């Protein structure tokens, strides 16, 4: 089945810099009072492009309900 | 041309002699 | 890499205890300094400062711009293999592995549209005998019209229109181990602009000598 | 000197 | 009178994104003077051997004894209302299909196409072994699956050195060696960045004794 | 799964002798 | 092929790109370039003109030879002004400018004359699962062919 | 009409004298090199850049310095980089010049190095000594040198 | 300056280079790391 | 050396401390060293800019003492030439530098426009003397004055494109269309009836004595597309090359490891090939 390890051989430093980026990008700060800013006609042919901008059709709640 | 220093060292040098 | 083996690092003062009725000066850091109650701390050559620090050799490779590997030790710094007898292909792809074929003679001719149009797509194409997607070709010129705002900022902070530092922080903003090299980018404003001030009135004396010269012999 | 191609000069 | 215009908004963002950075400094000093006192300093790097490309003069941050990381200020609040767009745009597309009916069914038999379309790019680069009578896959496009999300189960040979991967929808378990993975992109992260989009995307994975 | 089931439906057919 | 990257495909395009100035955490872009794209456009060789040529060669030596030695004589005691750019084709002469900039020495390889050269030119199973499970190789630390095991078997030997 | 034929006996003549033209810098190049061959182990050369003496040793540093200043524009290379040596004039007029083989050049200079090396650098000279001669005669060496002190 | 309408919101450092995750990718990650925080 | 090293420690740095900027730009507070080291920068100024101007103008003065068949056909002669010379497409210009430190485009180098849209036919072989060119026009049965100023004419035009050449910087541009076409033409067209006889016939006659070569005459003249082939020996310390004409055709030339070595073998356009020994001869060793 599934399975996983918490102290895997991989390389040791590479995770350090993963991680200190992901504190150093993200934190754990959320936002709930703050409106949406436009992204430039660049950023978004960017997402058209990379695929991401897809509705969840996954989700079974109903946009594949239906199908 | 590879010769040993002693404590195990292995130094390549020039051509010959 | 500590001195990046140039050696002549940049030493600093970062803290000092002084004494109780003493004012900052210099002479009594020097002092300091003679008995060591101060905190001496190596700064890199590699960062480049407004201040010219005093550089002097590097105490990590002694002056020789080197480390010696450490991780190897003594008793098994010999192999048993006659492998150095039959000079191996490996070997030679090794030591060349690391000589990277450096790249830059093309990657600065490559700042034109239609040069990187060559390049980047009409080569491909042709030698590979395939055709890109329309996604794998917008993607390939979104990817190199991102690359290209640095010199585009560098090319227009180059020009030295009036309010060039705002682009300067800009340009020091956008990537910070390029900026920290640039040779465009100054690292004290008021400096280089009185500097330029004082060329100004350079020339303009200048001029004085050179005008003033030529009205004794008549 | 040294060849300057226009991306170099131009711009 | 354009040029020194634009270095003027550029300047005026600019202080927006001081004032924003400086504000939110003092919003972790109120938020983290609850835990310890603040130690500020450049602790040289203890390494002296890091000669794979990392920066230098890393800053070890101390309130009391404890871990605390500096975060970027503007960045997160622009990564915000980004995300927040897309969430939105998201949304109003799933509502707007369940308002219509054509362009639903239109969009999911596009979504068929292209899944179809890089299954088949994907199994375009197999083969069999009869050597060793089993299936073999090219590592090279064994990540570009993993973009599509196509791989069903991981099976994990120890010392990381095989991998024998699933197929959503087939009975194979595809034969892929990870020193050739490794001698391709190492400088994309080897199979250190492999192991972990594996496990950042919650596929199963599961190590055995071979 | 529905990506699973997708791929179940639409099953396809490659030899690659190899 | 790996010895001179241009090849006279997409991982040239990839270290264009992308490797050139941490993470950085994206290998998808290769095999997008790689796959994104589709393909949609006799074990006998001749030493005879090969032979043919030096003959040739051996002809015209003589002649040019006589020519040559009743021209010249050795003693004991316009075009592009850029010496690349001539006799080479568009191609060829295409990617020359760029090594011209970055490298200017062509090394000029004109001169003769110094004290060696005095000469001077004139011109006119129990245990056996518990062995499988303990074995600790899972650091490698190794980084060819089973034909190099061969040969080094035997060099062992 | 019969212009054509001379503009043919011209271009005929004109390959003749350039083929003699590569021919004779082919000859002028073999020529010297066999003239350098010959007048280096008589002596008479002793002491110029083509025959050097050994001097003290040098760091990388020095090295990089020397670059930065433009000193360096002769070298002798072997062995993958792993044994490097260069040659420098000095005022003694008489100007002499003197190798230096520098020690240790750790690993990942070169690519930089090169980049200022191959600019400043009018001649390198490379030696290619293999292995087995030299083992070759490290035995028979040993074994005649030691049998004529017994 | 006819890019420049875009570059203003395109000096923001390098906001289109960290992302290729969705926010719960990110999560999931977040929770499958350490827990020294 | 004693004091040299307290110098550098101490006063350079205190130096540049002074000259730090904070005092500097306060000019009401301007200190008698100060304004001392202003002056010193001042004078330094006008001593440099004084010796770069007489610098210059002197070899002017010099060459002003020493000083003191239409136009039309002049430029297609030169036209002429320059096609002859490089390859359609490329435009390669000179421009001048001036002595103020500006950049003057003249118009008139052939090296620009020349792409640009019974007596004729044999005056134009300037490479033959007039000596053999009056011996056979006397065996052809055909004007003195013309040849001289002929002859005068390119001794001016040699003159003037000699002193242009003193100070001056260049730029190339293609011809993308034309440019990609021969890489067409010349990439995917070059099918040699040679494909794979290079290596194998060394390996056959090895006993051969192919003479040494130096490693810069070796790029010196790969570069100049003068060679037909370049051989790699397995253990790439060795290289056999192959060119296209000369007494012999191959030679030796040892070789330094380096990445624009490998980049030249690229530009000029050679054949590349490495020879594969077997796998006893490492172990015959
Ligand atoms: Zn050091």
């Amino acid at each position: 089945e599934i399975h996983l390890k918490i102290v895997p051989p991989l390389d040791k430093v590479f995770l350090r810099w993963l991680a200190r980026d992901l504190q150093r990008v993200h934190g754990f700060k959320p936002k709930n009072n703050t409106r949406a800013i436009t992204p430039p006609d660049s950023y978004i042919e960017f997402m058209r492009l990379n695929g991401s901008l897809d509705v969840d059709l996954d989700d079974p709640d109903l946009a594949h309900l239906f199908k | 041309l590879t010769v040993l220093i002693k404590r195990g060292i292995l130094i390549l040098i020039h051509k010959k002699a | 890499t500590m001195c990046k083996g140039t050696g002549s690092v940049h030493y600093q003062i970062k803290d000092y205890n002084l004494r109780s009725g003493e004012k900052p000066t210099a002479d009594c850091v020097a002092d300091a300094i003679v008995e060591n109650r101060a905190e001496l701390v190596h700064l890199p050559s590699s960062f480049n400062h407004s201040a010219p620090l005093p550089s002097k050799d590097c105490p990590t490779c002694d002056g020789t711009g080197a480390m010696s590997c450490t991780e190897c030790k003594n008793k098994l710094q010999v192999r048993i293999s006659a492998d150095d007898i039959m000079e191996p292909p490996w070997k030679a792809y090794n030591v060349l592995k690391k000589m990277d074929y450096p790249y830059e003679h093309i990657v600065h001719s490559m700042k034109d549209p239609s040069i990187a149009n060559f390049w980047l797509i009409t080569l491909p194409q042709i030698v590979g005998g395939f055709d890109y997607d329309e996604d794998v070709k917008k993607k390939i010129w979104w990817q190199y019209e991102e690359s290209m705002r640095y010199d585009q900022l560098r090319d227009l902070v180059a020009k030295r229109n009036p309010g060039w530092e705002y682009l300067q922080d800009a340009l020091v903003s956008i990537d910070p181990v390029r900026a920290r090299e640039d040779p465009v980018i100054v690292k004290n404003v008021p400096y280089y602009k009185a500097k330029k001030s004082l060329e100004a009135e350079s020339q303009k004396k200048a001029q004085k000598g050179s005008r003033q010269r030529k009205w004794w012999f008549f | 000197x040294x060849v300057y191609v226009l991306v170099i000069k131009v711009k | 009178r354009d040029s020194v215009d634009f270095s003027l908004r550029i300047k005026k963002r600019l202080e927006e994104s001081k004032k924003l950075q400086r504000d939110l400094q003092n919003r972790i000093r109120k938020r983290m003077k609850k835990f310890g006192e603040e130690k500020l300093f450049v602790q040289k790097t203890p390494e002296g051997e890091a000669v794979k490309g990392f920066p230098e003069a890393e800053v070890k941050w101390m309130f009391g004894e404890k871990e605390v990381v500096v975060p970027k200020a503007i960045q997160l609040h622009l990564r915000h209302g980004w995300k927040k767009w897309q969430e939105e745009a998201k949304a109003d597309l799933k509502q707007k299909l369940l308002e219509d009916v054509d362009f639903g069914k239109q969009y999911i038999a596009q979504r068929q196409e292209q899944v179809l379309l890089d299954r088949d790019r994907v199994v375009s680069k197999t083969w069999y072994n009869e050597d060793k009578s089993r299936w073999e896959m090219d590592p090279m496009a064994v990540p570009y699956a993993v973009s599509r999300k196509l791989i069903d189960s991981a099976r994990i040979r120890h010392d990381y050195a095989v991998m024998y991967v699933a197929l959503k929808g087939d009975d194979k378990e595809f034969y892929v060696d990870i020193k050739e993975y490794e001698m391709l992109f190492e400088k994309f992260g080897g199979f250190d960045a492999l192991y972990l989009k594996m496990l950042a995307c919650g596929i199963p994975t599961s190590v055995h004794l071979m | 799964x529905f990506l699973n089931n997708l791929l179940k439906v639409m099953v396809x057919f490659l030899x690659x002798x190899x | 092929k790996g010895l001179l990257p241009i090849p006279m495909i997409n991982r040239l395009i990839v270290s264009l790109l992308y490797l050139t100035k941490i993470r950085s955490f994206f290998s998808d872009r290769w095999s997008e370039l790689h796959l994104g794209s589709n393909p949609t456009e006799e074990q006998d060789v001749s030493f005879v003109p090969s032979r043919r040529s030096e003959n040739k060669e051996i002809v015209n030596i003589f002649k040019i030879i006589t020519y040559l030695q009743n021209t010249v004589s050795i003693h004991p005691i316009w075009l592009n002004p850029v010496k690349p750019f001539q006799r080479s084709s568009l191609i060829s002469s295409f990617s020359k400018a760029n090594r011209l900039r970055f490298l200017n020495n062509p090394h000029h390889f004109c001169f003769y004359c110094n004290k060696r050269f005095p000469f001077y030119v004139e011109k006119a199973l129990i245990s056996e699962i518990s062995s499988k499970s303990l074995h600790n190789l899972l650091l490698s630390e190794e980084m060819r062919s089973p034909n190099v095991r061969e040969v080094l078997y035997s060099i062992l030997f | 009409k019969l212009r054509e034929t001379e503009r043919e006996r011209l271009s005929n003549m004109e390959e003749l004298e350039r083929k003699a033209n590569v021919q004779l810098e082919r000859q002028l190049v073999m020529a010297s090199d066999w003239s350098r061959t010959l007048l280096t182990m008589r002596g008479k050369l002793k002491g110029t850049e083509w025959d050097p003496e050994t001097s003290h040793r040098i760091n990388f540093s020095d090295f990089m310095k020397l670059l930065d200043s433009n000193s360096v524009q002769y070298m002798e290379y072997s062995n993958y980089g792993q044994t490097i040596s260069v040659i420098l004039p000095y005022y003694k007029k008489e100007i002499i010049f003197r190798r230096h083989i520098v020690d240790r050049m750790p690993i990942d200079g070169w690519n930089d190095v090169w980049k200022k090396l191959h600019q400043q650098i009018v001649n390198v000279e490379v030696f290619n000594v293999d292995v087995v001669p030299a083992e070759v005669y490290t035995t028979v060496a040993t074994f005649v040198v030691w049998s004529m002190r017994l | 300056x006819x890019v420049x309408x875009x570059l203003l919101n395109x000096v923001f450092x390098x906001x289109x280079l960290x992302h290729g995750r969705x926010x719960q990718x990110x999560x999931x990650l977040y929770n499958l790391m350490x827990x020294f925080x | 050396h004693h004091e040299l090293t307290r110098f550098k420690n101490e006063t350079v740095p205190s130096f540049i401390d002074w000259n730090k900027w904070e005092h500097w730009k306060d000019i009401r507070n301007w200190d008698g060293k100060r304004v001392a080291a202003l002056f010193i920068y001042a004078f330094a100024l006008l001593l440099s800019c004084q010796r770069v101007y007489v610098a210059i103008q002197a070899p002017r003065v010099e060459r002003e003492r020493r000083e003191l068949p239409s136009p039309g056909n002049i430029e297609k002669f030169k036209r002429n030439m320059w096609r002859k010379a490089t390859p359609k497409g490329l435009k390669l210009k000179r421009f001048i530098e001036a002595p103020d430190g500006t950049l003057v485009h003249d118009s008139s180098y052939v090296g620009e426009n020349a792409w640009d849209d019974l007596k004729k036919i044999i005056g134009r072989n300037a490479r033959i003397q007039t000596e053999a060119k009056k011996k056979l026009s006397q065996d052809l049965g055909v004007w003195r004055e013309r040849l001289a100023t002929w002859k005068e004419m390119l001794e001016r035009e040699k003159l003037s494109e000699q002193l242009n050449s003193s100070a001056a910087k260049y730029v190339v541009e293609f011809d993308m269309k034309e440019v990609e076409k021969s890489l067409r033409e010349d990439v995917i067209g070059r099918t040699s009836e040679t494909e794979g006889t290079r290596a194998l016939w060394i390996s056959k006659r090895w006993w051969r004595y192919r003479p040494k070569l130096p490693y810069t005459y070796f790029l010196q003249k790969l570069d100049s597309s003068e060679v037909a082939a370049v051989v790699f020996t397995e253990d790439l310390k060795r290289l056999y090359v192959t060119m296209k004409e000369g007494f012999p055709l191959e030679y030796i030339v040892d070789i330094p490891l380096d990445p624009y070595l490998f980049e030249t073998i690229c530009n000029a356009g050679v054949e590349v090939d490495l020879l594969q020994k077997r796998q006893i001869h490492y172990f015959m060793k």
